[PDB]
């Protein structure tokens, strides 16, 4: 293993690494919905357009003709309604996914906002500690002070 | 052609909700929760790496005794009490 | 397109509508006070 | 002026119309509030140095 302050900011920059991975791929998801969601508008609007030429069609007299338009539209009615069931639950998840990366990101700054207090107190410790070696005490004698030992040199 | 055209739409959002999951967990490994104390969360095992040193060079250079505190403490009180007294007085 | 439209729009969330109707409302009252008051002082 | 004729309505498009100047009028107001209380400090350092 290795020492546990380095691997922190390694990981935390990896962290912010994959969080920006995950705010790109939502993107791309909210793109894809906002396609489907016009192309089905477009399939209702050419399904709006077949029933007024059967309105007109049907002027004539000859309902043979409004027979076959309104059973032409029908394909077209199916599809809407097929995309508008998937839309339906694409919407309501995509909004949850929304809130997880939202409070993915508050944690992630409140981590990154103690990160330095931590490693700031480890320095001071470590520094601390080797203080004593040189000297220690003046009346230490332990002859692993290095001022001991030159004495006895 | 349509089959393959829906599937394509979703993809996207699969994947999307993979990410956000695993993102998700490993936030909490690093700190998790702060009652945790589980040494598997790595500010707790900072915190006992600070400890160990903190009490390590205690042990090397032993601090004084609270007695020792006290008889300075008592020593500093007896002088200021001495030099306010005799201060107060001289000007008199 | 959409793409960069959406991803801009996450990093600086836009204002709820709420607050649109808020500010639309607070607009308002502004507008009729001025215009009252506008009328009432050469009266 | 624009009441005087007696229609309202052009009234009501001119005050509607001076509320987006306000708005920016107020917006570079709280602007000046802070840079010229910062500008001062600055030069006090300067001056010290
Ligand atoms: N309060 C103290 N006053 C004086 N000397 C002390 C005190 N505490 C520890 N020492 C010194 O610590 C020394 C022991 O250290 P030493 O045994 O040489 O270290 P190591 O075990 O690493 O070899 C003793 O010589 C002693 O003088
Ligand atoms: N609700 C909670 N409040 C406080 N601590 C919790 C809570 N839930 C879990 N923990 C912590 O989880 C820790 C157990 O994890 P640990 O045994 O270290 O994992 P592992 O089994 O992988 O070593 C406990 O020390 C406990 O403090």
């Amino acid at each position: 293993q290795e020492a546990p302050e380095d691997l922190l900011e390694r990981l935390l920059g990896e962290m912010e690494l994959e969080l920006i991975e995950l705010r790109r791929a939502l993107a791309q998801t909210i793109a894809t919905f906002k396609s489907t969601e016009r192309q089905r508008d477009a399939q209702q609007l050419i399904a709006q357009r077949w029933y007024e030429k059967a309105q007109a069609a049907l002027d004539r007299g000859n309902e043979q003709l409004a027979r076959e338009a309104l059973g032409q539209r029908q394909s077209y009615q199916s599809h809407t309604e097929a995309l508008g069931k998937s839309l339906g639950e694409q919407r309501a998840l995509v909004e949850q996914v929304r809130g997880q990366l939202q409070k993915l990101e508050r944690k992630y700054l409140e981590l990154k906002s103690q990160k330095n207090l931590y490693l700031a107190r480890l320095k001071s410790a470590i520094a601390a500690q080797k203080i004593e070696e040189i000297a220690g005490n003046l009346d230490n004698a332990s002859a692993s002070s290095l001022f001991e030992r030159i004495e006895t040199k | 052609e349509r089959k393959y055209l829906e599937l394509k739409s979703q993809k996207n959002l699969y994947l999307a909700r993979l990410k956000s999951a695993i993102a998700a967990q490993k936030i909490e490994e690093i700190a998790g929760n702060l009652d945790n104390a589980s040494a598997s969360s790595l500010f707790e095992r900072i915190e006992t790496k600070i400890l160990e040193l903190e009490a390590e060079r205690e042990l090397l250079n032993p601090p004084p005794s609270p007695l020792d505190k006290k008889f300075e403490q008592w020593e500093e009180q007896q002088a200021v009490e001495a030099t306010l007294a005799a201060m107060k007085a001289r000007r008199s």
